């Protein structure tokens, strides 16, 4: 089946799980992580659903220690393990590509806190050391935590903070002249202010939250861009993150290996 | 009156928002908000910002010390020392002033109330919140409140609720406790006792006149409203409660640094 890793990097309890299970319209194994873990470490499950083999890499204890210094080798140490497990597989003579299992990070959604000023330094720091390893797409998790006058300035000093430091985030493909202007504003919309739910409100069963003041539809792009979230999901979207991963990803350690192997 | 407080939380978190909505205040003009290339190890500086204001015939001198920087580093070991040493230099300069041979007229600084604000994106306390309150909560009156309580549904609320009061009794968290009425009052008696079902108080501030509220979409949160939050709640219990707190940090928490401080 089509193997498509996804990692979500969010800290405890900003819906990393409720939007997966969401995005694919299923239910993944999702037992919530407490705030008193020593470490970042991560927790990756497979599934075969639609067909696809999927796996979900999630992030379990970000941004909860009091010294969150040594909290971003777990992600670079298994997004480089999986790089050297795949070139491995190619210096092996007798290998089989065919049937090896590519476990190498596709796309990376990174959870930002729905704050509304700006990017934490946690989040400053883990793009960077993760902008020349996976596709990043920063999304802002509990979008509905701020209104759509915040937002705009929001995404503003989001985007603006990226472009100032270096921070290399994934593009949708605009070669293909018939998804130039569809994926055009995908762009422009990043980060994609994201709401998840698992519960649905009666209208005319549809995915909803329901406040005493309102119900937020997932599936109402007025609301959220979890409509547009869901564009990441078709065939072309998925092989140009596959295709960007082993083109200047994994290519790039490639050549640092290959270097250090004399 | 001349009432301090304190407000304690990670940034954005409506905390400058919620101090403005209570007495329609501006207390924070032109405020520098730094990215997130200089705040990786941003200290925790204390700024205060004194403002008069008028309630209902109580004229008040409300002298807001507020904590920028808090928990917004990525290591925040020490964030709470600068808060603990301010803490202790103002029953310093009590113990001073109030020893000395002309106390005719003292500057009374010492923090008689402290916010403390908790994310509602986790899904409870974080150990940067129970490694502050624990080394805090006997020199100040601790306040927990949970902010942007407009991102939680009502079931969200009262889990959360619950939950964050399980970890501040298991961790044996000492918070201002709201006193209990004697006959008295019967309406009043009622108040007090909503407050004590309330707290945390999930609050939310907002300055936009709409009957303050924030403008969504799907809907408008009305501020002023306890069934959409407990804004309202917190304002009147801090009203109510003023003369409390600031006798509760004069004969219990001075006191007790009185005498710590008299044997070394
Ligand atoms: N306001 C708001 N709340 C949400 C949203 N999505 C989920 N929630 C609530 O927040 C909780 C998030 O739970 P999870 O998705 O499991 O948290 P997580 O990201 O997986 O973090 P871990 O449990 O540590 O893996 C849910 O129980 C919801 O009640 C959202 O989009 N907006
Ligand atoms: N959803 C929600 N957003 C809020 C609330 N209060 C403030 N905000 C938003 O949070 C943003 C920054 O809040 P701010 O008070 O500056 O954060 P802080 O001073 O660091 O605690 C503002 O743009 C507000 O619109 C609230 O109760 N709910
Ligand atoms: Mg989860």
């Amino acid at each position: 089946g089509f193997v498509f890793n996804v990692m979500c990097i969010g800290e405890t309890g900003l819906g990393k799980s409720t939007l997966m299970d969401t995005l694919f319209n299923t239910s993944f194994e999702s037992t919530p992580s407490p705030h008193t873990l020593p470490s970042v470490k991560l927790k990756a499950h497979t599934y075969e659903l639609q067909r696809l083999k999927l796996t979900i890499c999630d992030t379990v204890g970000y941004g909860d220690q009091i010294n969150k210094d040594d909290s971003f080798k777990a992600v670079v140490d298994y997004i480089d393990a999986q790089f050297e497990n795949y070139l491995q597989e190619e210096l092996k003579i007798k290998r089989s590509l065919v049937t090896c299992h590519d476990s190498r990070i596709h796309i990376c959604l990174y959870f930002i806190c729905p704050t509304g000023h700006g990017l934490k330094s946690l989040d400053l720091v883990c793009m960077k050391k993760l902008d020349s390893k996976v596709n990043i797409i920063p999304v802002i998790a509990k979008a509905d935590t701020i209104s759509k006058v915040e937002l705009q300035r929001f995404k503003a000093k989001i985007i603006q903070e990226l472009n100032a430091n270096g921070v290399h985030i994934y593009q949708f493909p605009t070669d293909d002249e018939t998804v130039a202007e569809t994926n055009t504003s995908m762009n422009s919309h990043i980060p994609f202010a994201v709401v998840g739910s698992t519960e649905f409100i009666k209208v005319g069963l549809i995915r909803a939250r329901q406040y005493p003041w309102g119900t937020v539809q997932v599936e109402n792009e007025t609301h959220c861009d979890f409509v547009k979230l869901r564009e990441m999901l078709i065939r072309t979207n998925m092989e140009d993150m596959r295709e960007k991963t082993h083109t200047r990803h994994y290519e790039l350690y490639r050549q640092k290996r290959l270097e250090q192997m004399g | 009156f001349e009432f301090t407080l304190m407000v304690v939380g990670e940034s954005g978190l409506g905390k400058s928002t919620l101090v403005n909505s209570l007495f329609l205040t501006d207390l924070y003009p032109e405020r520098i908000i730094p990215d997130a290339i200089e705040k990786q190890k941003q200290t925790v500086k204390l700024e205060a910002s004194t403002v008069e204001i008028e309630e209902r015939g109580v004229k008040l001198r409300l002298t807001v010390v507020d904590t920028p920087g808090f928990g917004d580093a990525i290591d925040n070991s020490n964030s709470f020392g600068a808060i603990l040493e301010y803490i202790d230099e103002q029953y310093e300069r009590f113990l001073r002033d109030e020893s000395g041979l002309n106390r005719r007229n003292i500057v009374d600084n010492r923090i008689h109330c402290c916010f403390y604000f908790i994310s509602p994106f986790g899904h409870g306390l974080k150990p940067l919140d129970v490694e502050f309150m624990k080394k805090l909560h006997s020199k100040v009156n601790i306040v927990p409140v949970i902010a942007k309580a407009d991102c939680l549904t009502k079931k969200e609320i009262l889990r959360l609720k619950c939950r964050i009061m399980q970890e501040i009794e298991s961790h044996g968290i000492k918070i201002y406790p709201l006193p209990d009425c004697d006959d008295e009052d019967e309406d009043y008696k009622e108040q007090v006792k909503q407050l004590k079902e309330a707290v945390p108080f999930a609050v939310c501030g907002a300055n936009t006149l709409l009957v303050r509220g924030r403008l969504y979409p799907w809907g408008v949160v009305e501020v002023e409203n306890p069934d959409h939050c407990d804004f309202i709640k917190l304002r009147t219990m801090l009203i109510t409660h003023m003369q409390d707190l600031q006798e509760v940090t004069q004969e219990v928490h001075y006191e007790n640094y009185r005498s710590d401080r008299l044997a070394k």
